[PDB]
RNA sequence: CAGUCGCGUAAGCGGGGCAUAGGAUCACAAGAUACAAAAAGGAAAGAUCUUGGAUUUUUGGAAAAGCUACGCUAGGGAUAA
RNA sequence: AUUCUAUGAUUAGUGUGAACGAAAAUAGAGCAGCCUAUUAAAAUAAGUAAAAUGGCUUUAAAGCUGUUUGAAUAUUGUGGG
């Protein structure tokens, strides 16, 4: 209940994510991956 | 005469065959403004940003 | 990739290696050993500057105008295999994966 | 009753081992890595090479540590003395090279193109320095406005491009890997970059300062006149 | 069906069915040849 | 090894944490894959890959309270009168 | 056309599982067609087909069914699968 997996969506529309987990009382995850769909380092957002 | 095969008649095709070309389309429009949304990511911050998709 | 040494080395005063014994010491000599060169003509090394040469797309054609032998030959690393002898398959489903138990293939076969 | 962890060596001294072979598993470094060694994670020593396993002691690099290393010659003995050369083992295999020569086709074996391409189309002597030095900037600030207008043309060209592939069942597509080629060559994250530089910024912020207090100069000569005709 | 049409209508399987098709033609029944130009 | 990113003058390091304490399948759900599509064209329901919700805590994974001095049968006598 | 025997088939499939389990087709035994039925019957079928719901059978189809409802009229493409 504390701690929330949450999905990080894409943001070249390829339909590639990466779970990782937060504590619900801080901010969305936002990071830069590599889309192995485009094979390319891309950013990559919180789902909702 | 048969459906799809029959004379004077055409294939549907398959729904992922059917949104092939606007699915290519998606990826392409959003890796060109891929430059862009990076730029606007470093510049305004991870704890700063508030467009997340839905 | 390979390292290229260049090495500069003093003579001592009053010492002048002759022009006719420095070309016969790289006569079959395929090893060129700096410290058995050294220690040969009393040298010092002084000074020394590193660079190193890797295979590049302009290899090929290098080789070609000087004549280097060994540019059609590929070096691929040496694979070790276990050294464990072949042992036989051991579980409830290796033993019977022969036709013997085909009435227990459903259990057998097709397993993730 | 707990699963047990079976830590200890697993190889003794002298004791064939090729790469990858556990050596010794430890809570903790108990046992160094050495010559031709590898430590883990949990600081399990792997060997890194084929060769014998030597347990020894190296004063020299440090007073209170043992080590666990691999020779190549089982009569070998370590410590290697700190200026012997290095010995080590050459590890390849002589074949013959490849005859690869660009052959690309230009049809399938059905008779259809294997790729279409499609485009898209939409102070007296110092007078003289100062001169040479605004003639250079200027020289460069035409230079590098004739040279980004250069770039933009062919960003342009490639990010227009679309090289469409024959794909199964007689499907003609864009690959999505070429689709990430198309901001650019792959080595750098596109916008990471500094489109800017400090340099310029710096060049920038002077000139804006100057006409800020050139342009006092300016206003304040000008309220000069309109004072003259007052009085 | 589709498939089975499409096999013997490509002359790279060297179908009998493949004299219905033109030059510039695919054996596809739903995908084309997009056609290479700047427009 | 291939792909492509970070740090570093460089050598190089990086497939989380100094080490040792967080369970599958099935079902279900969200993405991708383009495999098959029960006459045929589609679809449904399936298949592969990734991922999620489990005191599945009897943690190789049942939805589960007692009495019989009226007790029954098959056994052992791990000592029970 | 039906019936009987084997193969098809520890198959397709169903089911958490344990298990359950077709059809086409093939071979053999028999063979037979009709409404003017070789023993006397239809003016070609309406509360029917079907739908919702409760069950049966079953793979979700087809088939059987209580309750409440409820069609169309021949390849000049009406109706079932
Ligand atoms: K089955
Ligand atoms: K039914
Ligand atoms: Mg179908
Ligand atoms: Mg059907
Ligand atoms: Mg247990
Ligand atoms: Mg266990
Ligand atoms: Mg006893
Ligand atoms: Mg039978
Ligand atoms: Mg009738
Ligand atoms: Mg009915
Ligand atoms: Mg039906
Ligand atoms: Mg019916």
């Amino acid at each position: 209940s504390r701690i929330i997996n949450v999905r990080l969506i894409s943001m070249a529309m390829t339909g590639y994510f990466y779970t990782f987990t937060r504590p619900r009382t801080s901010l969305p995850m936002s990071m830069l991956k590599y889309d192995p769909i485009v094979r390319r380092k891309v950013l990559f957002l919180e789902q909702k | 005469r048969v459906k799809g095969t029959g004379v004077g008649e055409k294939v549907k095709g398959h729904k992922h065959e059917r949104t092939l070309v606007a699915k290519m389309e998606k990826r392409r429009e959003a890796m060109l403004a891929m430059p862009d949304l990076i730029r606007e990511w470093k510049k305004v911050g991870k704890r700063n940003w508030t467009k997340f998709p839905k | 990739y390979h390292r290229l040494n260049v090495f500069v080395l003093e003579q001592k005063p009053g010492a002048k290696i002759d022009g006719e014994a420095l070309k016969k010491h790289l006569e079959n000599r395929e090893n060129f050993s700096l410290k058995g060169f050294r220690e040969k003509f009393d040298l010092e090394p002084v000074g020394f500057n590193l660079f190193r040469s890797e295979w590049d797309e302009g290899t090929a054609e290098v080789m070609e105008r000087h004549g280097i032998p060994g540019a059609e030959v590929e070096f691929k690393r040496q694979k070790f295999a276990s050294l464990k002898p072949p042992r036989k398959a051991r579980g409830w489903e290796a033993k019977r994966q022969k036709p013997k138990y085909k009435s227990l293939w459903k259990y057998v076969k097709r397993i993730a | 009753r707990t699963i047990p962890k079976k830590l200890g060596a697993k190889k003794t001294g002298d004791q064939y081992v090729i790469p990858g072979n556990i050596i010794y598993k430890q809570r903790g470094t108990l046992w160094h890595p050495g010559e031709n060694t590898i430590m883990g994670r949990d600081h399990t020593i792997h060997a890194a090479v084929a060769g014998y396993v030597k347990y020894y002691r190296d004063p020299q690099l440090h007073p209170d540590r043992q080590y666990i290393g691999v020779v190549f010659n089982r009569n070998d003995k370590l410590p290697y003395p700190k200026d012997a050369p290095r010995k080590r083992k050459l590890g390849l295999v002589a074949v013959p090279r490849k005859v690869e020569e660009v052959e690309k086709p230009t049809m399938s074996a059905s008779g259809l193109p294997l790729f279409v391409t499609r485009h898209e189309t939409i102070s007296s002597v110092i007078a003289e320095l100062i001169k040479e030095k605004l003639a250079a900037r200027a020289e460069y600030n035409a230079r590098q406005s004739a040279l980004r207008k250069l770039q933009q043309q062919k960003m342009l060209a490639r990010r227009g491009t679309r090289v469409l592939r024959l794909m199964n069942n007689y499907s003609y597509r864009e690959t999505n890997w070429e689709i990430g080629r198309l901001i650019g060559d792959p080595g750098s994250v596109p916008g990471t970059e500094k489109v800017g530089s400090r340099k310029a910024k710096f060049r920038a912020r002077r000139r804006r300062r100057n006409t800020f207090l050139l342009g006092i100069k300016e206003r304040k000569l000008a309220k000069a006149d309109r004072r003259e005709e007052y009085r | 069906s589709r498939w089975d049409i499409e096999y013997y209508r490509d002359p790279a399987h060297r179908g009998y069915l493949s004299h219905q098709l033109a030059p510039g033609e695919s054996p596809s029944l739903y995908f084309k040849v997009p056609t290479g130009g700047e427009k």
